[PDB]
């Protein structure tokens, strides 16, 4: 939620819940908004910040808890940041190195997940470049998802010693502790 | 135009809508059980099943 | 269009002579390899190879070659189908046909006789699902 | 819709009208209630009835709860099912059954065994053990999902499993399952032999597999894998139309290079010596649980009385050669479980360590503060065998390399006292590694600005010689040095960096 | 009549929903109405080699007509008449196959011996794709093969994603002999009907001027093109 | 619930509802057989009209259901088609790959740049 | 005689004409019986005895017989039926071969509109707006338990779930003999009963050869007996024969079976083995006795039954391989229904990740040496055998059905002395 | 129930009993080679044979009008025969008839499991060009393949292309349906009845159990007739329930091409044996191919007299030698001296597969350890 807040053009929080009704779930929700963006350009700049927002919540329970007490609740924000690096570094060519090559391609399925990925074959040599820009972004995000938590530590701290408290927060009320505790916005 | 049998049963009989055997089709819905609940699961970004 | 080497290689079948087996191997050798681009007898067969080449490569994307990936037939895919093909609505989109999906796996102990039958066969049995998909893929066979 | 529990008591209470009820009728409807989930309201009354024509040939004055159970297994399990007859196979199968329950108790983080029988209903079953179910979660207010709360929550314990002060992680909370499946042809390879190995231990021997399976690639809690760059290597990109799964183009030899195969084959390894081990220290335990087994009234046993029997029962000694059997004396195969020995051995090539243990500076580290860094970094101290030596030896490498600086060290101790919360908590840990003044370093104010590039300029790592293998891209050169001989690879394991 | 039913046949299987190319002279997009010179010099080359590598091969299917772009189809066509009387519908010798497929390598041979290396276009794929058919036919089905030897390895599965026609499940070892055998034998078409072309430059070239002329031309003024211009025989 | 970002830190729940309580929490008494049956094959057994599985067994009474299981399946859809794994990652036919890739890289990199190099000059414009 | 239902059809003619005691225990009546069970039994022959002792009448009728090619007329057949039987007062309405009519009203076809119809008019007879109650009791005859719609099996209808079987010992007593027509229906110990009055040969025969064929037989026999009798874990033999059946034209050997082993599950890896061993033992004596190039295609499902057991043994667990020794079977094991309820068919799904290229070479060498080592260890058993095995051949062509005990015998006295000296050893044990 | 063999003779002296037939018509072997037809066809078969006997001009002497009769009906319709323009098709469907003829008279010798020759056709009636009929010999039989049937079966299948090779010295497409048959043999040959001495033994570790006919649905109505299939589906056992059908894990690909050399191996043994006989009878086999095209139709028995007359020439010492000589094939087994432990004459093997743990005991307990 921190990360998601301080991230320019995201989405705004509407409720970050830690175990709502004693259910073992947690979640940061955003609003659905039919403006701005929907489908008309996706600036890398973007998709860089939507990569960081989703492994902040990695980097924060390794830089609060540890490297040992992390557990795999952050696998579908992981995914998606995989997700979005390999789609600007296959389907957009934003990679230096592989270049403007069109090697995945999205598609809407006709339940389970409503897309899938067309892929290309690519052969030994074309993965590993791939993989090396793919792994570079990422471990970039993860350094800047790092330092965003680093700089912002007095406002983590007040948003998780809430959550802790109340359990179930509104985004305004996020906004609130945040603002109130002193954040610094990217 | 030449298939190499990379990843498939190796003598595997025709299905329903040339044959009437059920066989390889029985087989095949335990495989899709097997891609469900220890790979790709049941959505995009969930770790197994 | 209206609609053998499956038969003989995996049911036994057999009910062919092994005279006329033979002649209709070699008629079908001379017609794959000549009777390409012949006046009238390789006109539209789809028994010629390479009339088949020629329709793939002139109406087809590419052709892709061979994955390097696990877990994957030969290209970055599974395995085909084998075999293919207020409330009222919400129970008639909920129960209708369930091709693809996943079977659910019914517990050891079974179920108590009620919520067996409930719950589709479709949706547990395995067999049955295959059976419906098969008479089905008949029926529009037929 | 079907009669849910109120409806079912609403149910049962009208057509019980007319009926004699033995004792307190409301505690007979409770439990018929409760035992009756998802019957309509025509079974109900057909059970009530059914009863009322009972009592006739049996010529009871009353309905009474023991026949009410019994028509409500009747009339949806059909016949009650004659027992196994005694033979020496049935012994067999009373042994097998006991290991089984004994190390199902045995195991930490489960829930309550409700009862162990040799005797069931139905065709193709037999022993069975029967945990509790919710009309027993209920009385004995507890979370639905208690199974899940059941790795972070410390100092209980659960049947005949304690766990302290130190959480089971999701990996060893998972990885004890292993142990129970295993046990059952732990018993007979300790009792009998090679030989004695049977069809009746088969089915949980080939599902340790895919539960390993997902300890150590799905979960992405395994300890080697937590420190590699934020990649995942377990993608399937979609299903489409048809139904045909993709994988993600990058996977190329993912799973052989990264050794999941290796390390699933390790933990399995590791679980199937931790079972030799339980069954060992636990025979006299497994047979006094077979055998009460075997002279039951129904052949069932509680799982208060099995609890009872495995802590009454002394620990037998794992040695004395044969454990009923003969070969697997490999018991006596030490442990290698524990990391604080391994991270002792390690602090001994620092020169000047000088290590004390519960008491180029002196640095008198404390057992209590080896624990608490090697907590937070590592994870865990005694999963070490599950983990594989190569791991915890990377893991040792880690700790000594935070331990070295005191600004870490201190940073470490102090999160790892937040996680352990109580009393002692000094509140929230201290900034990430980035002070005060590095901090006030880059508000709105002075500086700033490098957080405004983009992605490519916090790129810390930049290699322009990209390998053939994903490991090297992956992984540190030291860690790819120690690690891949877990890597599925025929002499490429030679040619990976760390070149000799 | 008898090449534009040919021609016929072929357009409706290589225009049904996108085409491209082959049917040129249409005026819309993949096909310019003015066949350009250096298309039509290709096509020519391209069927004077055939029908000249047809003319030299002995015991050969004889040429009836040589048709440098008919329907306006960026191909050429050559009617070659079969005699039925001596191998009916049945009977294929290792004769006829490597005359075959020395004649369906002969036009991007000649096209790439006159036009060049990479100006050679893509009109002789299928004629390419039919020899390397051939090919495969003699190593893994008719069991020609002097390492491969008499087995069956092709067993049918189009059964009508990438469109497999023959489909075989031998082992890795024994595919990659195989299909050295198949590039053994494309390699040894290939340099015999170089060898041809070669040798009949003179005569090839003359054929080439003579189809560029003529447009259309007959079985007995390619016969007698090729012996005035000192035609050798193989 | 279709919120595709949702946290669930553990999934041992799923392994004791589905192997544990679901399956190996009770045993399966219908392993094997002798082989050697009164009908030739356990198929043949078992489409008869006699049922030689129910068969009475003195050597005390009683009729015990001596039953053979199902013939097993096995699906062995493995890939079989390895060819180099020391150096680079190869399966059996991939080599029309690396032709492929540097033909299209430098295709449209020389493309791309010819428009830059064009580019470069018309800025005013 | 007729299982355990004659209770239940008690209970059903007492609360038929007497009620009595369940009007003074509160009990109001069963309103349906639901007959499962194969046809043979008894079925019909219940219901008339039941109508017979309740003093009612009985009226045949199937469900077969309401399928009519007029729309409405089955349905009108069935109102028309309990319309007759609410004004007859009481009686008890038999429907036989429900399993033909009421089936999973899906849809599809044009042949199950009138079915359709007739299942909803039988239930909309059975329940529905209270139109009979009384005592009125509907039999109905199946050969499965719930096969038919769930509205026909809910206990409002067919409350009571009486099931038949085949006879057992006593019943085969009431209707030294029921051991040896053991396991079939009523039916056909009638027709047993009627053959042999024709002519114990008739249950023989309940339950065309030359030369060459006959002493392969009994070659394929005695190798498979004597293996049987000399390993052992392996089952003494039963009997052995070598007249074909209508279904098993080789000739069968048949061993005692195993009570604890087909209880429990209890199959050891010891016994594994040597059921490896007995299974190549007839293509071992085969081509010892006949030569290489007399080896026939009679063993092509041995073959399969040794392939069987080859895959099990790695499949369960018991291999040496040290990655696949007590940890790992060949993956997955996923589970289907089959078709009797308790009977589960087992799918093992192998897929890279279950398995590497090795060590699926691995795997397909150890099931490839346990086959060829078995086949090696059952020629030099055979080998060192050979009187034991030409006596039990010559005995076979003789006799062609001899006894365990007469195998037993020839094996003990023109045995290898290190083989019954194995096998005294291991007597005794009743081998897990 | 249809009629056979004693009710087929019934039939043919019930349709016969009017008739005048000539001694040499053996009427139990007619009744034997046409299993499965029933009165409805046994009445047409006479009524043709005694039309055909009509058009002749004569009384119903010889065999050849039975046989135009029976033929006129197992093999409907007379197709025009081969035409006389160039030496090709004349040869060729002369050349395979004689020498599946002349290496089932070989085979008949020594090890005698091959029925005899009733006659070989090559006048073209119907959807073929050329025929070789076998006298079917009695049942059970048929009731059981063996291990030097199927040999001699594959050696037959082999024999008409390799026949055809030999007398135009060049491979056609005539050895593409025989090899087609051919390897189907050699793979139930090695897999399913286990002939082979695969793994030592002979026993592999998978094999391709047939299905019912049940399966097919299709079930083209050809009817009567009843060729090979006599031999094919009576010893073999198919599956038709799937709850009980067991089809192995499917082998690697290492082992798939150990077992796939082992086919290649009994085709290559069997192939050297058919091109021995035929390189060593060239001179019986010309005169056979000479009466063929001078005569059209012939029988087994014309065919005996004249191999009998072209008997072989002792020793060919040196030049007709040399056609003994390089008739074996240079097909390459890959598994036969030192490549069977583990490389297994692969080069690329221990690049691909990281070496198995049964190799590592094979290398280390017996090799370096003897």
């Amino acid at each position: 939620a921190l990360l998601a807040y301080i991230t320019p053009d995201y989405e705004e929080i509407a409720r970050v819940s830690v175990c709502p009704l004693n259910v073992l779930t947690g979640f940061t929700l955003f609003v659905e908004d039919e403006d701005k963006n929907v489908n008309a350009i996706l600036t890398r700049s973007e998709l860089e910040g939507r990569m960081v927002v989703h492994l902040a919540g990695r980097c924060a329970e390794k830089l609060v808890m540890g490297e040992g007490q992390m557990t795999g609740m952050g696998s579908p924000d992981l995914f998606h940041a995989n997700l979005i690096a390999r789609e600007m570094i296959m389907s957009m060519g934003m990679g230096r190195r592989t270049g403007p090559i069109d090697l995945l391609r999205v598609a809407a399925t006709s339940d389970g997940d409503p897309f899938y990925y067309h892929t290309t074959d690519m052969s030994t040599e074309q993965a590993r470049v791939a993989l090396a820009e793919v792994v570079e972004l990422l471990d970039a995000a993860e350094a800047k998802a790092m330092y965003g938590l680093a700089i912002n530590w007095r406002a983590l701290q007040a948003l998780t010693q809430a959550l802790l408290d109340r359990g179930t927060i509104t985004g305004k009320e996020v906004a609130h502790i945040l603002e109130s505790n002193g954040v610094i916005h990217f | 135009l030449l298939s190499f049998a990379d990843g498939n049963i190796l003598d595997e009989p025709p299905s329903p809508p040339f044959s009437s055997l059920l066989i390889p089709a029985k087989r095949f819905e335990n495989y899709k059980r097997f891609f469900r609940d220890t790979l790709t699961g049941d959505k995009m970004g969930q770790r197994k099943s | 269009r209206r609609p053998g080497s499956f038969k003989e290689d995996f049911f036994g079948s057999q009910r062919d002579e092994v005279h006329e087996k033979n002649q209709v191997v070699y008629q079908l050798t001379r017609h794959a390899i000549t009777h390409y681009k012949k006046p009238f007898k390789g006109d539209y067969s789809l028994a010629i190879p390479t009339n088949l080449y020629v329709t793939d490569l002139f109406l087809k994307l590419p052709t892709q070659s061979i994955s390097n990936l696990t877990n994957v037939e030969n290209h970055n895919l599974s395995i085909k189908n084998k075999i293919q093909h207020f409330s009222v609505l919400l129970l008639k989109e909920e129960k209708r046909l369930k091709p693809n999906k996943i079977v659910e796996e019914l517990p050891w102990t079974s179920l108590p006789g009620e919520q067996l039958a409930t719950k589709p066969r479709t949706s547990y049995s395995v067999r049955a699902k295959v059976a419906m998909l098969a008479e089905l893929s008949l029926s529009n066979l037929s | 819709p079907q009669p849910g529990p109120s409806a079912r008591m609403a149910i049962l209470r009208y057509h019980a009208k007319g009926k004699p009820l033995e004792g307190d009728g409301q505690r007979l409807l409770l439990k018929t209630a409760e035992a009756t989930q998802g019957w309509s309201a025509a079974a109900l009354a057909n059970l009530m009835n059914e009863a009322a024509i009972l009592t006739v040939r049996r010529n009871v004055p009353a309905i009474s709860l023991p026949m009410v159970l019994e028509l409500v297994e009747g009339l949806n399990w059909g016949e009650q099912a004659p027992r196994i007859p005694d033979s020496e196979a049935k012994d067999r199968l009373a042994l097998i059954t006991a290991a089984k329950a004994v190390a199902f108790a045995l195991t930490p983080g489960l829930e309550p065994i409700k009862s162990v029988t040799m005797w069931s209903g139905r065709r193709g079953l037999g022993p069975s053990v029967d945990f509790i179910a919710m009309e027993d979660k209920a009385a004995m207010d507890m979370h639905p999902e208690e199974t899940e709360l059941m790795g972070w929550r410390t100092n209980f314990k659960t049947n005949a499993a304690v766990v302290g002060d130190e959480p089971l992680g999701e990996f060893a909370h998972v990885a004890g399952l292993l142990v129970p499946l295993y046990a059952g042809r732990a018993a007979e390879v300790a009792l009998f032999g090679k030989d004695g190995a049977s069809l009746a231990t088969a089915q949980p021997l080939a599902d340790c597999f895919e539960i390993a399976y997902y300890c150590v690639r799905n979960s992405q809690v395994h300890p080697r894998f937590k420190s590699l760059p934020p990649l995942h290597t377990t993608m399937w990109l979609g299903r489409d139309d048809a139904g045909r799964w993709r994988r993600d183009p990058l996977a190329i030899g993912f799973d052989e290079e990264l050794g999941y195969h290796k390390l699933t084959l390790t933990l399995l390894k590791a679980s199937w010596r931790r079972a030799l081990r339980l069954v060992a220290q636990r025979r006299s335990a497994i047979t006094k649980v077979a055998a009460e087994m075997l002279a039951a009234p129904e052949e069932k046993i509680t799982g208060a009385r099995l609890v009872e029997i495995i802590e009454s029962t002394p620990l037998d000694d794992l040695g004395g050669e044969g454990l009923d059997g003969a070969a697997a004396a490999a018991v006596v195969e030490e442990a290698g479980n524990e990391f604080l020995p391994l991270l002792k051995e390690v602090l001994g090539q620092v020169p000047g360590i000088i290590l004390t243990g519960e008491s180029a500076t002196e640095l008198r580290l404390d057992d209590a503060t080896l624990a608490a860094v090697s907590r937070t970094l590592m994870g865990r101290l005694d999963v070490v065998d599950l983990i594989g030596r190569n791991t915890a030896v990377e893991a040792a490498e880690r700790v000594r390399d935070a331990l070295l600086h005191p600004e870490t060290r201190e940073r470490l101790l102090a999160m790892r006292r937040w996680v352990e919360g109580g009393p002692g908590a000094p509140e929230f840990p201290p900034s990430p590694l980035s002070p005060e003044q590095t901090a006030a370093m880059s508000p709105s104010g002075p500086l700033y600005g490098n957080l405004a590039l983009n992605l490519d300029w916090w790129r810390r790592r930049q290699d322009n010689v990209i390998s053939w293998s994903a490991m090297e891209i992956l992984m540190s050169r030291r860690q790819v040095d120690l690690y891949k001989q877990d890597a599925d690879m025929t002499e490429g394991a030679i040619a990976k960096l760390g070149t000799p | 009549a008898m090449e534009n039913k040919t021609m016929e046949a072929t357009l409706e299987a290589s225009t049904a929903g996108d085409g491209g190319g082959l049917v040129g002279g249409e005026g819309v997009e993949g096909s310019p109405d003015p066949i350009p010179p250096q298309l039509r010099r290709a096509v020519s080359v391209y069927e004077a080699g055939k029908a000249l590598l047809a003319y030299i091969t002995p015991d050969y299917e004889e040429i009836a007509r040589v048709s440098v772009c008919p329907l306006n189809v960026l191909t050429g066509f050559t009617l070659f008449v079969e005699d039925e009387d001596k191998n009916v519908n049945a009977i294929l010798t290792r004769s006829e196959l490597e005359g075959r497929m020395v004649v369906h390598l002969a036009g991007r041979c000649a096209e790439k011996l006159v036009m060049g290396e990479g100006q050679m276009t893509g009109m002789g794929s299928p004629d390419l794709f039919h020899a390397n058919l051939i090919a495969r036919e003699m190593i893994m089905s008719m069991g020609m093969g002097r390492r491969t030897g008499p087995i069956d390895l092709l067993r049918v599965a189009a059964t009508s994603d990438p469109f497999y026609y023959h489909t075989t499940d031998m082992s890795t070892e024994q595919a990659r002999v195989a299909l050295a055998e198949v590039v053994e034998l494309l390699d040894a078409a290939e340099a015999k009907a170089m060898y041809g072309l070669a040798i009949n430059w003179r005569a090839l070239q003359a054929l080439t001027q003579a189809l560029l002329d003529r447009g259309t031309i007959t079985g007995k003024e390619v016969a007698h093109i090729l012996e005035s211009n000192g035609v050798i025989h193989f | 619930s279709t919120n595709n970002l949702l946290q669930n830190p553990t999934n041992i729940n799923w392994y004791y509802q589905n192997r544990i309580l679901k399956r190996h929490g009770q045993y399966l008494t219908n392993q094997w057989w002798n082989g050697q049956l009164s009908e030739h094959n356990a198929e043949t057994v078992f489409l008869s009209d006699i049922d030689w599985r129910s068969s009475f067994i003195k050597n005390d009474g009683l009729d015990v259901l001596l039953d053979f299981p199902d013939t097993d399946q096995y699906y062995n859809p493995k890939r079989r088609r390895w060819l180099l794994n020391n150096g680079s990652w190869n399966f059996w036919f991939n080599f029309d790959k690396l032709y492929s890739e540097e033909i299209v890289t430098t295709w449209i990199l020389e493309s791309l740049i010819q428009t830059y190099k064009y580019l470069h000059k018309n800025t005013e414009l | 005689g007729n299982k355990q239902a004659k209770v239940e059809l008690m209970e059903v003619v007492d609360f038929f004409r007497t009620p009595e005691k369940f009007k003074a225990s509160g009990a109001r009546a069963p309103k349906g019986v639901l007959l499962v069970g194969p046809p043979g039994n008894g079925k019909t022959l219940m219901a008339r005895a039941v109508a017979g002792e309740s003093g009612v009448a009985f009226i045949s009728s199937s469900a077969a017989e309401f399928i009519e090619m007029y729309m409405g007329l089955g349905a009108a057949r069935v109102r028309d039926l309990f319309n007759t039987a609410r004004s007859v007062a009481p009686c008890i309405i038999f429907i036989d071969e429900l399993d033909a009519v009421g089936r999973q009203r899906q849809g599809g076809g044009r042949s199950n509109d009138e079915r359709d119809n007739t299942v909803n008019q039988l239930l909309t007879e059975m329940d529905g707006f209270e139109a009979e109650q009384q005592g009125i009791v509907v039999m109905g005859a199946t050969n499965r338990k719930d096969v038919l719609d769930a509205a026909l099996t809910r206990p409002g209808r067919f409350d009571r779930s009486i099931e038949v079987r085949r006879p057992d010992f006593q019943g085969r007593l009431e209707a030294s003999l029921a051991s040896l027509m053991g396991g079939m229906s009523g039916a056909q110990i009638a027709g047993v009963a009627n053959t042999a009055c024709f002519l114990t040969l008739a249950v023989e025969q309940a339950k065309f050869v030359g030369a060459g064929r006959k002493k392969r037989f009994a070659v394929m026999e005695a190798s498979i007996a004597l293996a049987a009798t000399l390993l052992p874990a392996i089952e003494p033999v039963e009997y052995a024969t070598i007249i074909p059946s209508t279904r098993s034209p080789l000739g069968r050997t048949v061993l005692k079976p195993h009570v604890g082993r087909y209880t429990t599950g209890v199959w050891t890896y010891r016994y594994l083995r040597e059921q490896l061993l007995v299974a190549l033992a007839g293509r071992a004596g085969e081509e010892l006795v006949l030569g290489r190039d007399e080896l026939s295609s009679l063993n092509q499902h041995r073959l399969q039954m040794a392939r069987q057991v080859a895959w099990k043994i790695m499949n369960s667990g018991m291999s040496s391989h040290p990655d696949y020794q007590h940890l790992r079977g060949l993956g997955s094991n996923y589970f289907d229904g089959s078709s009797e309820p308790g009977r589960f068919q087992q799918t093992t799904v192998v897929m890279d990740a279950n398995q590497t290229r090795s060590e699926a070479v691995d795997a397909d060498m150890e099931v490839e040496g346990l086959l060829n080592g078995g086949y090696k260890q059952v020629f030099e058993l055979l080998v060192r055998n050979r009187a034991a095995l030409d006596a039990l051949t010559e005995l076979l062509l003789e006799r062609e059905k001899i006894s365990g005990e007469e195998v037993v015998q020839v094996v003990e006295e023109l045995g290898h002395p290190e083989d019954l000296a194995r096998r005294a050893q291991w007597a005794g044990y009743e081998l897990l | 129930p249809k009629p056979d063999t004693e009710g087929r003779l019934e039939i043919l002296k019930l349709h016969l009993r009017n008739k005048q037939v000539a001694p040499d018509v053996d009427l139990l072997q007619l009744a034997r080679d046409l299993p499965g037809l029933v009165g409805a066809d046994l009445a047409n078969i006479v009524n043709e044979a005694a039309m055909t006997a009509v058009r002749s001009g004569r009384q119903q002497l010889t065999a050849r009008d039975i046989y135009a009769g029976v033929d006129r009906f197992t093999q409907g319709e007379v197709r025009p025969s081969l035409p006389t323009a160039h030496k090709l098709p004349v040869l060729c469907f002369a050349a395979k008839e004689i020498g599946i003829a002349l290496v089932a008279g070989e085979l008949r010798d020594r090890y005698g499991r091959v029925e005899l020759v009733e006659r070989v056709s090559i006048q073209p009636k119907g959807r073929a060009y050329s025929r070789t009929m076998f006298q079917r010999g009695t049942d059970e039989e048929y009731q059981l393949m063996t291990r030097g049937r199927l040999l001699d079966r594959i050696r037959l299948a082999l024999a008409g292309g390799f026949a055809v090779r030999t007398a135009l010295g060049e491979e056609t497409n005539f050895t593409a349906a025989d090899i087609k048959r051919a390897t189907r043999m050699a793979k139930k040959y090695v897999f399913y009845y286990g002939f082979s001495e695969a793994g030592g033994a002979g026993i592999t570790t998978w094999a391709n159990q047939p299905y019912s006919g049940d399966f097919v649905i299709g079930q083209q109505r050809a009817r009567k007739v009843v060729s090979t299939d006599a031999m094919d589906a009576f010893a073999d056992w198919p599956t038709v329930s799937e709850d009980f059908r067991f089809d192995a894990p499917s082998p690697s690909d290492v082992t798939w091409h150990r077992y796939t050399d082992e086919v290649r191996r009994v085709l290559k043994g069997c192939s050297e044996d058919v091109l021995g006989i035929l390189a060593e009878r060239q001179e019986a086999m010309w005169a056979g191919i000479k009466a063929l095209s001078d005569r059209k139709e012939l029988l087994g028995s014309e065919l005996r007299d004249i191999f009998d007359a072209h008997p072989a020439a002792t020793s060919r010492d040196r030049d007709a030698r040399a056609e003994l000589a390089a008739a074996k094939l240079d097909m390459t087994i890959f598994t036969e001296g030192a490549n069977s432990r583990w490389p297994y004459g692969i080069e690329w093997l221990d690049d691909a597969y990281p070496k198995p743990y049964w190799v590592q005991q094979q290398e280390a307990e017996a090799a370096e350890a003897q």
